[PDB]
């Protein structure tokens, strides 16, 4: 949405990247976090990034999301 | 090519860091890699050669279809068919792609 | 063999066909597209005269992909009567395909 809103996830998102399992299914919904970017262009240049919501929680642990994945709080 | 080569490689090791297989019609592998390889020529990175880009060049400065994409690194979804989870029924056994093969499908 | 289509045969070939059009949208370096090429070439005969199959190459046609806004491959994109109205993405099964076709018809 906009940089910098707290926003949940609200689908099945499953993740081989998390610290706490590290290269191992890890389902992301219900967790809370900040909006760092929306992924649409570089330099005024439009890009196809199909997860655009980048969103950073707690441990530095960011993922990339599509909009219809996350909610405002 | 030594390009190639280095491309082999990376989906080799990768593959296995990750759990996942190649296809079990290895010139699909053979195709993709070859197109990593080519992308990697031209644009400096490897960017996933089964996406239309309106900017190439744009494109691997975001970084996100540098492979492995974010995609792939976060979600194990690979749609090129180059890293197949298990469960997937396009996915055989193989995680290594003898340099005969890729040179056999780039005169196919 | 599914005849292939440019940016200048556009217009004619998928536009303004009378006959409902499938337009395989792929890349000579892409896996996928080596998948799904056999599986278009057989649904290809099976529906002659019936539909319109055609074969869109982004690399050498990238006015089209982008005027689309073509962005995953191969896709497989539905016309009738010049308007859009299906989008399937990646190496579909031919089940799905014919499924689509069928929706199109008389
Ligand atoms: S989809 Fe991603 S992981 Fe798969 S080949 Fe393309 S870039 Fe690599």
């Amino acid at each position: 949405m906009n940089v910098g809103d707290r926003v949940r996830v609200t689908s099945s998102v499953v993740v081989y990247h998390h610290p706490e399992h590290k290269k191992t299914a890890f389902d992301l919904q219900g967790m809370e976090g900040e909006v760092a970017a929306v992924l649409t262009e570089w330099q005024g240049r439009p890009i196809s990034a199909n997860l655009p919501v980048l969103v950073k929680f707690e441990q530095r642990f960011k993922a990339h999301f599509r909009p219809d994945e996350v909610t405002l709080i | 090519n030594k390009t190639l080569a280095a491309m082999k490689n990376f989906a080799e090791q990768y593959a296995k860091r990750t759990d996942t297989y190649f296809c079990s019609d290895l010139s699909v592998t053979a195709v993709v890699i070859e197109g990593l390889a080519r992308h990697k020529e031209e644009l400096g990175s490897p960017l996933c050669p089964c996406r239309h880009y309106e900017d190439k060049e744009a494109e691997v400065k975001n970084t996100f279809w540098n492979c492995p994409c974010v995609p792939m690194r976060e979600r194990k979804e690979c749609h090129c068919m180059l890293f197949l989870t298990p469960d997937n029924d396009f996915a055989g056994d193989a995680q290594d792609i003898p340099m005969e093969t890729l040179e056999e499908v780039k005169a196919s | 063999e599914v005849q292939d289509v440019n940016d200048s045969s556009w217009k004619e070939f998928v536009l303004e066909s009378e006959v409902p059009v499938m337009v395989d949208f792929w890349a000579p370096w892409c896996g996928p597209s080596k998948l799904i090429a056999p599986v278009i070439d057989e649904l290809a005969k099976e529906y002659s005269g019936k539909i319109a199959v055609y074969k869109l190459n982004t690399d050498e046609a990238p006015g089209i992909a982008t005027q689309y806004n073509i962005r995953s491959i191969p896709t497989v994109l539905f016309f009738k009567n010049g308007e859009r109205k299906e989008s399937i993405i990646g190496a579909v099964p031919k089940s799905t395909l014919t499924d689509s076709i069928e929706k199109y018809l008389s």
